[PDB]
């Protein structure tokens, strides 16, 4: 696997709690998971429709 | 929130305390007048008593 | 300073230090340290404490000048059931104290105590022109005595007692000697018990005070005596 | 009394130590020079061993882990010619006299005043008299129980104040309640085994704790 | 119930019966020492940056061991006590819960009170809000089963 | 010169009884208010059905091992949580 260090294939680094806040970081992590699921539905619909 | 449970069985302080030396000095300044007043009030804890309102000189 | 080395030294095993220290102490000559080898071995089984009792100065006059001589007494004893008194004389106070301290280890003796904290019964002793009285007290009550006797009680391990001394107490050597002799006049329940034919059993009985004490405090004695 | 003896740096004085002062405030920041002065009471040099040893090492050499509370005095302030003073001639060993008790007894009473938050002597004297009448067989433990029953010391144990002095200021501002309402005779009463303490200045105390541990908090959530 | 893995069994009352003499002619109780213990002190910590020493006093230090565990029970254990009490108050009395978790009755009741207050905050909507919402769990007392470590080794069985 | 309003306190139970009577009744049964004769209320005890707990530590702080024992505990809690959410959802899905 070429991405040895980037094991989770992330596009952006996790927010630093000391700068953005613990609550903000936790919300960001939840949003990231939902985006991955939403993108999956988004690719499938486009392929099926076009 | 905190709740106390019972008389302490352990304690920690940021220094060594010699209780025997501290009490030996304090035993030299004891007042018999203050002790007697405390003894009398121990026997009159209940306000709703006839014997708690007799005739006496002073506070107790 | 190097904090890492400071931390390393603080949290270290002391077995190596103990072996080196013990070997050095036991290999010293009898002149610098006149303590017998047998006593040195026992010194590693307990924790010890010492205190100066008194220092006296004697003067002898001659044709031209005066000769000064010092005498001192030092008491040492392990925390529980060991006590000894030593006397030393020298041309200076510092030397007299050192000789007395060394002599104390040659005079160690056992002190009988009830449960290791008080005396068995009331004791009255008459050392020459001195009177000492010892009264047992309940565990945890504390010590009621003079400052000199308070130090002596710490060495022996006595925790609850009342001591009263009267008479010609100018010479503190006699006062300490009288206290030492009083402790040795106690009797124990197990002395010659085989010749009694009975079972000597410890019992629980609360001590009482005199009537005047009850009246002043406004309290009552045990019901066993008030029964009417 | 705007003295130096009423500041944390010089609050405690002990004449039996190489450096007469003693540090008892666990949150006080000392300078390099001040730390060096206090460190002289911790390290001692042994001639025969030719090494430096610490107070903790001395306890280990004496095989002391749990000892009677009256026996710790003989370990902290005294020395022995067979464990920690090997190689010194007996002529130069220090032995105390019966005339040093007064300084020690006065020092310990000052310690009780400091722990309670710079209380007056009459305050401590009445506390001792109070325990004399309460039930219990061991006088020493009764004194300890009285100290714990004090409200300001209990607030410190909760972990919401840096020290007893800060806890006392919180009580004067009514930042802590007793049994649902602000306490009465808060400086003079004793707490009982069923009392409940709660923080009323929630926003203030939460900020205090967060700031204290901000630097020791991990950077990964 | 073995001393190796039961601290409570190690910290148990001792039955003392000591004698001096001859049982055939005469005996007396041995009262030359105190086998019941006394108040002790110990040095616990030393801060090398501020030169601060910490001393701990114990009422029964010579007859107890690892007394610091009682006040440092995990959050999982506390929730288990709260759930057992709610499930069956008839069997899970204060006496039974105290014996089960090797603590005192006062501690058991105090733990229940604090957990009850926290539950009201969660239900009211004052705690576990936003990203941490999923960690507020509502449990029906009927739908609760307690497993036991009956089989030797790893593995928890329902009965 | 303080803008802080005066605080007159009240016992926790006193405030709860006026805000949520159901929670107050449940607490009495849990806290063993019916065992002592002196403190026994006149109203009959109410049965306890549902409770709420916090599992943040048990899920992300206390069980790090990879053994089946630790994995099973986390899975059971997660499964039970989903059931609770689904029951709430079913109550709203129907038109
Ligand atoms: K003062
Ligand atoms: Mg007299």
């Amino acid at each position: 696997h070429r991405f040895r260090n980037n094991k989770f294939l992330r596009l952006e680094p996790d927010l630093d709690p000391k700068v953005y806040g613990q609550t903000e970081t936790l919300q960001k992590q939840v949003d990231d998971n939902f985006s991955l699921l939403l993108a999956k539905h988004r690719l499938d619909m486009k392929a099926a429709a076009a | 929130t905190s709740v106390k449970l019972f008389p302490p069985v352990d304690a920690s302080y940021p220094t060594y305390v010699d209780f025997e030396h501290a009490t030996r000095l304090l035993d030299h300044f004891t007042s018999r007048k203050r002790l007697n007043y405390q003894r009398k009030m121990i026997k009159k804890r209940d306000k709703f008593q006839i014997k708690s309102w007799d005739h006496h000189a002073g506070e107790a | 300073i190097n904090m890492d080395q400071y931390l390393r030294m603080d949290n270290q095993d002391t077995l190596e230090l103990l072996v080196q220290a013990k070997d050095n102490f036991l290999k010293k000559d009898e002149r610098t340290i006149p303590i017998p080898q047998s006593v040195r071995e026992v010194m590693y089984r307990h924790r010890w404490d010492k205190v100066i009792v008194d220092v006296r100065r004697l003067v002898y006059r001659t044709k031209n000048n005066k000769r000064e001589q010092y005498t001192a007494m030092v008491a040492s004893g392990n925390q529980k059931g060991l006590l000894g008194l030593g006397m030393g004389s020298a041309e200076t106070a510092q030397l007299a104290v050192a000789r007395a301290y060394l002599d104390s280890f040659s005079n160690l003796a056992a002190v009988p105590l009830y449960r290791g904290h008080t005396v068995y019964h009331h004791v009255e002793h008459h050392f020459q022109r001195v009177k000492v009285t010892l009264s047992p007290r309940t565990s945890g009550w504390g010590l009621r005595c003079s400052n000199l006797f308070y130090e002596l009680c710490s060495l022996a391990g006595i925790r609850d007692l009342t001591v009263d001394v009267s008479g010609a107490t100018r010479n503190k050597f006699f006062v300490a000697k009288a206290f030492f002799d009083a402790l040795q006049k106690q009797t124990a329940p197990h002395d010659g018990v085989e010749g009694t034919g009975v079972y000597v059993k410890e019992v629980v009985r609360r001590p009482v005070v005199n009537l005047g004490t009850y009246r002043n405090n406004g309290t009552l004695p045990p019901k066993e005596y008030l029964a009417t | 009394v705007y003295r130096n003896s009423h500041t944390k740096r010089f609050s405690c004085r002990n004449s039996r130590l190489k450096y007469p002062f003693e540090q008892i405030w666990p949150t006080l920041q000392l300078s390099e020079d001040d730390a060096a002065m206090f460190r002289r009471n911790s390290r001692q040099f042994v001639v025969d061993l030719s090494q430096n040893i610490t107070l903790k090492n001395k306890f280990a050499l004496n095989k002391a882990t749990k000892i009677p509370h009256q026996d710790a005095r003989a370990l902290i302030y005294e020395s022995n010619l067979h464990l920690d003073a090997v190689g010194e001639h007996p002529r130069y060993l220090k032995i105390r006299r019966v005339t040093s008790q007064y300084g020690s007894k006065l020092m310990n009473v000052r310690k009780l005043r400091l722990l309670l938050g710079f209380k007056r002597r009459n305050f401590v004297q009445k506390l001792y008299e109070h325990t004399l009448l309460q039930q219990g067989s061991n006088k020493s433990w009764k004194v300890l129980c009285a100290l714990e029953a004090k409200m300001n010391l209990a607030v410190t144990r909760m972990g919401v104040a840096e020290d007893v002095l800060e806890a006392t200021h919180d009580l004067r501002q009514n930042n802590v309640t007793l049994n649902g309402s602000p306490a009465q005779m808060k400086h003079a009463r004793y707490l009982e085994p069923a009392d409940v303490l709660a923080v009323s200045a929630v926003s203030l105390i939460k900020q205090r704790i967060c700031k204290g541990l901000f630097e020791v908090a991990p950077n990964t959530l | 119930n073995n001393p190796e893995d039961n601290i409570a069994i190690r910290n148990a009352p001792q039955k003392v019966f000591q004698l001096i003499g001859d049982p055939r002619s005469g005996v007396a109780d041995d009262v030359t020492h105190n086998p019941f213990g006394e108040i002790t002190v110990e040095m616990v910590w030393h801060q090398l940056k501020n030169e601060v020493y910490w001393y701990r006093y114990e009422f029964a230090g010579q007859t107890t061991e690892q007394s610091h565990r009682d006040s440092r029970l995990s959050d999982y254990t506390k929730n288990l006590i709260y759930l057992l009490r709610a499930k069956n108050p008839r069997k899970w009395t204060i006496e039974a819960l105290a014996e089960k978790f090797h603590i005192r009755k006062q501690r058991v009741l105090a733990i229940l009170a604090l957990k009850e207050m926290e539950a009201h905050k969660i239900e009211s909507g004052k705690q576990l809000q936003g990203p941490l919402s999923p960690y507020g769990l509502k449990v029906r007392v009927e739908d609760l089963k307690l497993l036991s470590l009956d089989p030797t080794g790893c593995g928890w069985v329902e009965p | 010169t303080t803008r802080r309003r005066k605080l007159l306190g009240s016992r926790y139970g006193a405030r709860l009884a006026k805000k949520n009577r159901q929670q107050f009744e449940r607490a009495r049964v849990i806290l063993d208010c019916y065992s002592d004769e002196e403190l026994r209320p006149d109203s009959p005890p109410v049965a306890v059905k549902e409770v709420t707990i916090n599992t943040l530590q048990t899920m992300r702080f206390l069980f790090p091992q990879t053994s089946k024992e630790h994995l099973d505990i986390k899975q059971n809690i997660a499964s039970y949580k989903i059931f609770s959410l689904n029951r709430e959802l079913l109550s709203l899905l129907p038109k």
